[PDB]
């Protein structure tokens, strides 16, 4: 993976093989171990969090000792955060997308602009929400996880892996 | 030379950027058109929390994004995540701004606040789109748009000297 | 030869476009756009200021011509429909705008219903106009209108918007993330409206006969699609409200008048001779008229109340059938005013000129001089 040296990390994150991680890549994976995944590229202004401290409090009996996970083909774009997203095979985050906590991202999961995440939210697979329109459960089947979403996923990857390349050769 | 630039800037390959003089750019801009491109002019400026990063290969197998372009005296305000977006000249940008892939945004536009354009959403001139997707929400001014954008050069050529050394 | 634009009015969604072409260019809404306007004003609106309505109209109409219509207001015709009773400051607030501000060669107030039944081609019958703000009957009879014959009820969309704001405040089931009712004192308007169309639907008559037993000592169809909300207030809509919004529309009340009622109350006000010529030629316009089965409960509900001893030992026996416009029944009467602003031989004549306007000053309307 593209481990950058600006791609700023913290704490225990067992990454996975083809984790492009782009310059300015900040990050935070202490409290919950992060495991990436094999396909993604994270992009600049990202930020990956783990485990929301005592800061909102959680008054339910404390006791997680839960680490984060990711999944192949989910590249997460610039602007987005990470707030410990259950991710899969395929689940793209575009521009400015406010993660939620538990949102199981499954795949063909096409985080839309400024499409704030639904916490406790079962997140399914082959759906793409609406920008405006949030929650908008809209191409069930062309947004599909699997041959197009996916597939739409597996190419965009193929920009994504030339700029794996170039980004590895230029650093 | 004339463009006073900030010291807590971000970017990589020095000479892919290009930003002539009377500029005015700010910190936290985590700007990374290294591998394509990055093109600007004079007397521009843009703000701070905007990592403007670069459109794309620009040397794909079939089509590619280019690698940018920007204009003279224009104003990409706070938090304007932009991303292959052709500025013309007197453009004028808003705050939490989202530019779309492939967005060639002509000359005196103006965009909103929050506005999160599409992929390949063309922008009119003098015409102000805007809104949650793309929408041409009215018309802007010729003239006091053309004045503001030189008030704009000139504000920003006469408040950066200070607190940024 | 110069076209026609033929504008059209409403409270809820203004008509316009050209002359001949089938079907208006475009269907914008009566709102406005105004910096610091979190609510658009409607620009139809009566008993209000003068001054206010002249520059609402001069703007509204301003930006229907420079967005949807492409052209400047001094080429082409003006063929302003406008349903019949309107009030006469908001027609003479039409007329300064149109001979004031944009200069047009003449305007023409023309009605609703009747070019409404020009779509159809034939010279008459009733027409029942299921308009936003009331409903309105008003038969044509040789292509004159039967204008002391008439009717109006607040039983429009407004009343369908007001019963549907009312039960979904009562049973507001927004959950969590599980009841939380009035969480907001007002709910908008678009999305009560996107409930109408969406969601509810028109009852069968025996389906509403059921609705008429379970008003007091039940619901027989209990179909429902939790409707969504933006910001997570998802909300869950009810099986029988879905029913009751129309229950509501086609209600009596011990008063005999329903929507439905309306049209046989004019046909008894009309004389002996067009009585079968109006129960052989019913149209159904407006917009209210566009739900799934209104049409179906409508000849329904008119049969059922023909051989009621009230209305039966004047009408009797007849033969109600109702036709298919070539349009959609929410934009007939623009059709009809498209063909009407088409013929370029008598409407130079039959409109109200510029010239005599500026040096006159009167409007022709149903007065005496
Ligand atoms: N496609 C549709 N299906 C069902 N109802 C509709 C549809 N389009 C509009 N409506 C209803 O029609 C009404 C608009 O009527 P309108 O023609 O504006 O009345 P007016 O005669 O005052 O202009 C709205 O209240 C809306 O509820």
């Amino acid at each position: 993976a593209v481990v950058c040296v600006e791609s700023e990390i913290r704490g225990d994150v067992t990454i996975g093989p083809r984790t492009v991680i782009h310059p300015k890549a900040r990050i935070i994976a202490e409290a919950g171990p992060i495991v990436i995944g094999e396909g993604n590229l994270i992009e600049e202004q990202a930020l990956i969090i783990n485990a929301h401290p005592d800061n909102i409090t959680p008054d339910a009996e404390d006791s997680e000792p839960k680490p984060m996970i990711i999944g192949t083909n989910n590249v997460f774009e610039v602007g987005c955060y990470s707030q410990a997203m259950k991710m899969g095979d395929n689940n793209v985050i575009e521009s400015k997308a406010y993660v939620g906590r538990n949102v199981i991202l499954t795949s063909g999961c096409i985080i839309g602009a400024c499409c704030n995440l639904n916490t406790f939210e079962v997140i399914p697979e082959n759906t793409v929400i609406y920008g405006a329109d949030c929650l908008r459960r809209v191409q069930t089947e062309r947004p599909q996880p699997q041959t197009l979403q996916l597939d739409f996923l597996m190419k965009i990857l193929p920009n994504y892996h030339h700029l794996k390349k170039t980004m590895k050769g230029s650093s | 030379s004339g463009n006073k630039v900030s010291r807590q800037s971000v970017l990589c390959g020095s000479q892919n950027i290009v930003l002539n003089g009377k500029t005015i750019v700010m910190n936290d801009c985590i700007i990374r058109g290294d591998l394509a491109n990055v093109r600007v002019g004079r007397h521009c400026v843009v703000k701070s929390r905007s990592v403007i990063r670069p459109p794309f290969k620009k040397f794909s197998k079939g089509v590619a994004f280019f690698p940018l372009h920007i204009g003279d005296h224009v104003f990409i305000e706070e938090d304007c995540v932009v991303n292959a977006a052709q500025i013309g000249s007197y453009v004028h940008v808003g705050k939490n701004c989202v530019i779309g892939r492939r967005c060639v945004l002509k000359d005196c536009c103006k965009i909103l606040d929050n506005t999160v354009l599409p992929p390949e959403t063309v922008v009119p001139p003098f015409t102000v789109f805007s809104g949650c997707p793309g929408l041409f929400s009215g018309e802007l001014p010729e003239c006091t748009q053309e004045l503001m954008i030189d008030v704009t050069k000139s504000y920003y050529q006469k408040f950066l000297p200070l607190t940024q050394v | 030869e110069k076209t026609a634009v033929v504008i059209d009015l409403g409270e809820a969604f203004t008509k316009c476009g050209f002359a001949g072409e089938t079907g208006p260019r475009c269907i914008i809404p009566s709102v406005i756009k105004k910096a610091g306007m979190p609510k658009p004003i409607k620009v139809v609106q009566y008993n209000i200021n003068t001054e206010e309505l002249y520059s609402y109209l001069k703007e509204f109409i301003h930006i229907l011509y420079f967005r949807h219509l492409l052209v400047n207001p001094r080429d082409r015709r003006v063929v302003v429909i406008e349903s019949v009773l309107c009030p006469s400051h908001f027609r003479e607030t039409l007329t300064r705008v149109l001979f004031k501000y944009f200069e047009v060669p003449s305007v023409l107030l023309a009605p609703s219903h009747l070019m409404a039944l020009l779509t159809l081609g034939i010279n008459s019958a009733m027409v029942l106009d299921c308009g936003y703000r009331e409903s309105l009957v008003l038969p044509i009879y040789e292509g004159i209108p039967v204008l002391n014959c008439w009717g109006a009820l607040p039983l429009g969309g407004k009343a369908l918007h007001k019963e549907l704001e009312t039960q979904l405040l009562e049973q507001c089931t927004v959950d969590t993330g599980q009841s939380l009712p009035s969480v907001m004192g007002s709910i908008p308007e678009g999305v009560l409206e996107d409930i109408k169309v969406r969601t509810c639907f028109v009852s069968d008559l025996t389906r509403g006969l059921k609705i008429q037993a379970a008003k007091f000592n039940r619901p027989s169809p209990p179909p429902n699609v939790d409707y969504p909300l933006d910001g997570e207030k998802i909300l869950h809509v009810l099986g029988s409200i879905r029913d009751s919004v129309v229950e509501i529309l086609f209600e009596q009340d011990n008063e005999e008048k329903s929507v439905a009622t309306l049209i046989l109350d004019s046909l008894m006000q009309c004389p002996i001779d067009t009585r079968k010529q109006l129960a052989e030629n019913l149209v159904i316009i407006g917009g209210t008229s566009m739900l799934p089965g209104f049409l179906h409960r409508l000849l329904a509900e008119i049969r059922y109340l023909v051989e009621k001893p009230k209305y039966k030992k004047t009408l009797g026996t007849k033969t109600f059938r109702i036709h298919t416009p070539p349009a959609k029944a929410n934009c007939v009467a623009w059709l009809g005013g498209a063909i009407f602003g088409a013929l370029q031989d008598i409407l130079g004549s039959r409109s109200v000129s510029k010239e005599y306007y500026n040096q006159t000053g009167r409007i022709p309307d149903w007065c005496s001089l």
